[PDB]
């Protein structure tokens, strides 16, 4: 009749036909019916076949990796099953998907008598990665009925260990006859022979395991820290040990937010290393079967930071995508959305809804997601194109809210706080392992933080001691460690985005700017923006603010403003495909400005004076404008924009240049 | 009414460990049949017993067929039938 | 204050197939020896 | 959280800021702060002295016109209100924002004055927004009227002005 797997529901043929019938009749349009998106249905793209399109470009590109939704397993009715026995039995289901992928890659050659060769089909070896199967339940709230079933968790990664070789097949030599055999493994146990395979030589414990002659692979355990979407009442965030295989190994670096979707396994550890004797109580970790690195709710990583990772990446044949796939629609609408003469104000108005105006600060927070470009020089050195910027100001001007968008919109940021960080925590640190009792390096906030915005709340509370750390992340993007295990430079290209406030909690006009931020002129001088933002009451802008602020709860789940989605497409598209260049007309407004404002600071400590940083900060703004208009030069206009939005987040033209106090009523405007 | 029943509380009071045993034991004694019919949806661990259980049967029943097809002493069908349960049983 | 743990087995797969010099083999034949003989019309050995 | 002046005493010759050991930004996330003041007055001593000698005497509450409600009932009770989620229309918005600007206003014109309690903020606002929805949620409604808005702002005012007045 029909045969099941011991332990299971599984029919190989049943499982094996009806995911052929999947992958031959699968349509996008059914996922968008399933998904309640019958108006977001189109012609070109659903109406064509999906996985057969797949797995064409799979040999055209020669690659052996396929990436399959469970969600279109749901969407088909003959599959709807199958996800279930994809979910509870992943080890016999994937098994029977890479032999239909294997069998489909056979059929999609021989029916349409392709030239390709049927030999490079069958040597090669097709494995599927199941990904996106169901909602991202934590760990800590998982079963020991749960053991050997794909889970969901997303994380981020805080170290790894180095790539270790497991023992895949062993080689034996004999003492007396150098008669060579080799063995496979058998669900991790190797059958040594007692005594020589040959009818000459038959000498008992003659055979010797040669440990270089053997063949290895790759495991590597990755310590993640997991941020699950549902906390429980009281419960503290944990690490999860888990164990990534052949390709997928070094392909997660430490400090980024990745979606992890294996089985979840559990086994049991000897209590001594002299002794087999195994403890009761069972470890458990998870089998990674496909990391997903990419998500539209936030940008991409820098291009330019993982330059020799990609080849590596190129090289080991992972596949694993850092960055997203552009189209040439949503390419074409980049381009035409770049053409907006109000591009600027939209891009800008675009990044806070729910923060009302704050429409230069929200400039400046848009030029440091852009960031300037990246000039690395040949002879050795290299300028890194980050924007500083500080946020002091009054309480309650939706600073903290400002953090929080960055830190979710960057793709490997670190929020922290003053006071509750230290030097140590904040650069590297040694840990003790808990899997091998090893003392392991361990990174602080600013190496995680490198490629992405660092946000730190409550600067102002933040020790000196602790913020001296910070000298060299803001001026040459590394951090130089000389401690007792570490003694090394580390690449730190975090851009700082720091929020504070004055000394007694608030603004006072009549104390300066320079005593009211309260920092000392080396750190004050490595911001490229400091916005002071200040609570002025008027009668209308408290009113929009209160009718802006009410509308939130007119219902429970709340101009023209880009969706998030489309915005990071927009910023990671700039900041990969645009590298703008310095021209001569912007060298002299450039020469121009900063030369006007260091004869300005010459007025009579209680002012900010100028400072080369600022040229610095001139430039890397410039250039992050002109990168914003997809323009590949920076002109005259990006630096004037630049100049002026230095000034505005200053309010230079509020303040007095003699006393440098800031008069609220006269040119302030709400 | 009337009739003479043991201290069960006190008893299960004082021995709770082999208490817990002997109520699954009584438990496991009388199970009612499952109305709804397994599917794809249930447990692994539903679909494991069940195969256990299936399994017995079918042990019980192979050894039977098996046992009577020896026939060998070739001859009261009840007492025949509970004596090769109980051969069956602990064989 | 435990007791002792216990082992059980119970047959659920065929396994490797069997060979005649094993020893469960030899004794189900000489189980069948016993059983199925006939001298010229009777079991003599199961009524022995 | 509870706390103490600066001398330990409350004096009305120092303004409410200067005696209030709080940064602006840790009073303003304090959605409401209750000054309680000691002013020594006859007929109130009289009242605290016979409730404070009939709770030694009798072990219990002396007001027996109502029965004080249990704690476990009042959880259960308080419970059965966190399910509810009222929403807030048209008009308690517009009341709200010109309560709002009004509060703001009077802000501006008392920071000069001794009587000054700080700065009027939109941590404010938001303050009168949760209570009215708690209000709302303890009639066991899901939507937020008027008068829950008047009981927001009520408390809002005797929280500070209407006992550092007297
Ligand atoms: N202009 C504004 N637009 C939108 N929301 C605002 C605005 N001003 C204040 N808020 C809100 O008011 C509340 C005040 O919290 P925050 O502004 O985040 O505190 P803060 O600005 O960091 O100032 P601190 O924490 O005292 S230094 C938040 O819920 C903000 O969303
Ligand atoms: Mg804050
Ligand atoms: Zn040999």
């Amino acid at each position: 009749p029909l045969r099941i797997i011991w332990g299971t529901n599984v029919s190989i043929q049943e499982c094996t036909t009806n995911f052929r019938n999947f992958l031959m009749s699968f349509k996008y349009k059914f996922r968008k019916i399933l998904d309640e998106r019958e108006e977001f249905i189109n012609n070109t793209t659903d109406e064509e076949l999906y996985y057969i399109k797949q797995l064409n470009e799979m040999r055209e590109l020669g690659t052996s990796n396929l990436n399959l939704d469970a969600r279109n397993l749901l969407a088909y009715k003959q599959t709807e099953d199958l996800y279930h026995q994809l979910l509870n039995y992943p080890q016999e289901v994937i098994s029977i998907m890479d032999q239909t992928i294997k069998d489909c890659m056979v059929s999609l050659i021989v029916d349409n008598n392709l030239d390709y060769d049927l030999d490079e089909i069958e040597t090669k070896f097709y494995k599927v990665r199941p990904y996106n199967v169901g909602s991202c339940k934590g760990m800590r709230e998982l079963n020991p009925n749960d053991i050997d079933k794909l889970i969901n968790l997303k994380g981020l990664v805080l170290r790894s260990t180095p790539v270790i070789p497991d023992m895949k097949v062993a080689f034996f030599k004999c003492n007396v006859c150098d008669h060579t055999m080799a063995v496979e493994i058998d669900r991790g146990v190797i059958q040594e022979p007692a005594r020589c395979e040959r009818i000459d030589c038959n000498e008992p414990n003659s055979m010797s395991l040669i440990h270089n002659r053997c063949s290895f692979a790759d495991k590597q355990v990755i310590k993640l820290q997991e941020t699950p979407d549902f906390v429980p009442d009281g419960q503290t965030p944990h690490s999860i040990s888990l164990c990534v295989y052949d390709e997928l190994v070094d392909s997660c670096r430490a400090g980024d937010r990745i979606e992890v979707t294996g089985t979840f396994r559990s086994i049991p550890i000897r209590a001594n290393s002299r002794q087999r004797v195994l403890k009761s109580l069972y470890k458990t970790y998870v089998d990674v079967v496909h990391v997903k690195k990419v998500s539209d709710k936030r940008l991409d990583v820098d291009t330019s930071t993982i330059e020799q990772e990609l080849m590596q990446n190129k090289v080991d044949h992972n596949e694993v995508e850092e960055v997203r796939q552009i189209t040439d629609q949503d390419l074409a609408k980049i381009r035409e959305v770049a053409a907006r003469e109000d591009l600027y104000s939209l891009l800008a108005r675009s990044i806070a809804p729910s923060i009302y105006e704050l429409e230069d600060v929200k400039k400046g927070i848009l030029l440091q997601l852009f960031g300037g470009t990246n000039k690395t020089f040949t002879k050795g050195g290299r300028y890194r194109g980050d924007i500083n910027i500080l946020l002091c100001g009054d309480p309650s001007t939706s600073k903290s809210q400002i953090l929080q968008y960055v830190h979710k919109i960057t793709p490997r940021g670190v929020y922290t706080s003053g006071k509750g960080s230290s030097a140590v925590g904040l650069t590297a640190y040694i840990t003790r392992d808990v899997d091998t009792k090893q003392l392991v390096l361990e990174s602080g906030a600013l190496v995680l933080s490198d490629g992405g915005v660092c946000c730190i709340d409550e600067f102002d509370k933040m020790s000196d001691s602790t913020r001296s750390v910070l000298h060299e992340v803001m001026e040459q993007q590394t951090i130089s460690i000389a401690k007792a295990g570490i003694i090394t430079t580390l690449n730190a290209r975090s851009s700082i985005l720091a929020s504070a406030n004055p000394i007694g909690s608030r603004y006072n006009p009549n104390l300066p700017v320079t005593e009211n931020i309260d920092l000392p002129p080396p750190l004050l001088s490595r911001f490229d923006l400091v916005y002071l933002v200040l609570d002025k009451v008027d009668e209308k802008n408290d009113r929009e603010l209160a009718k802006h602020l009410t509308n939130l709860y007119l219902e429970d789940k709340p101009d023209d403003v880009l969706p998030v989605e489309f915005l990071t497409m927009y910023i990671s598209y700039a900041k990969e495909h645009i590298h703008p260049i310095i021209t001569e007309a912007a060298k002299t407004e450039l020469v121009r400005a900063y030369v006007g404002m260091r004869k300005m600071g010459d007025d009579s400590e209680k002012r900010i004076t100028a400072t080369t940083r600022q040229l610095e900060s001139m430039i890397r703004l410039a250039e992050a404008h002109a990168k914003m208009k997809l323009k590949n030069v920076v002109e005259l206009e990006d630096v004037q924009e630049a100049v002026r939005l230095i000034r505005s987040a200053i309010k230079d033209y509020a303040t007095d240049p003699k006393t440098g106090k800031i008069d609220m009523n006269l040119v302030q405007t709400g | 009414q009337g009739t003479q029943a043991d201290d069960l509380v006190s008893a299960i009071q004082q021995n709770a460990n082999h208490f817990t045993e002997l109520f699954c034991r009584a438990i496991d004694n009388n199970m009612p049949l499952p109305t709804k019919e397994i599917d794809y949806k249930d447990d692994v661990l539903d679909v494991i017993l069940n195969q256990r259980r299936l399994r017995n049967e079918r042990m019980l029943s192979d050894r039977t067929n098996e046992i009577r097809s020896e026939n060998l002493m070739d001859t009261p069908p009840s007492s025949m039938n509970d004596a090769l349960r109980e051969v069956v049983e602990d064989e | 204050s435990f007791d002792r743990p216990e082992i059980y087995s119970a047959p659920v797969l065929q396994g490797e197939s069997p060979n005649d010099d094993d020893n469960t083999e030899i004794i189900k034949s000489f189980k069948n020896f016993i059983l199925e003989f006939r001298l010229d019309s009777q079991f003599i050995y199961r009524d022995q | 959280a509870a706390a103490n002046p600066l001398y330990g005493r409350y004096n009305p010759r120092l303004s409410p800021l200067d005696n209030i050991n709080l940064p602006a930004a840790l009073l303003s996330r304090f959605d409401i702060l209750f000054l309680m003041l000691d002013i020594p007055s006859r007929d109130d001593d009289e009242k605290l002295a016979e409730h404070v000698t009939y709770v030694h005497m009798h072990n219990k509450q002396p007001d027996l016109d109502f029965t004080p409600v249990e704690p476990s009932k009042m959880r259960e009770y308080i419970a059965y209100a966190k399910t509810k989620r009222p929403v807030m229309s048209e008009a308690v918005n517009d009341y709200v924002v010109q309560a709002y600007i009004r509060l703001r206003q009077d802000s501006k014109r008392e920071m000069d004055s001794k009587f000054s309690f700080g700065q009027a903020t939109p941590r404010t606002l938001l303050g009168i927004i949760r209570l009215s929805q708690a209000l709302a949620k303890l009639r066991l409604a899901d939507m937020v009227d008027i008068d829950d808005v008047e009981e927001a702002l009520r408390l809002v005012r005797v929280s500070k002005e209407s006992l550092y007045q007297e």
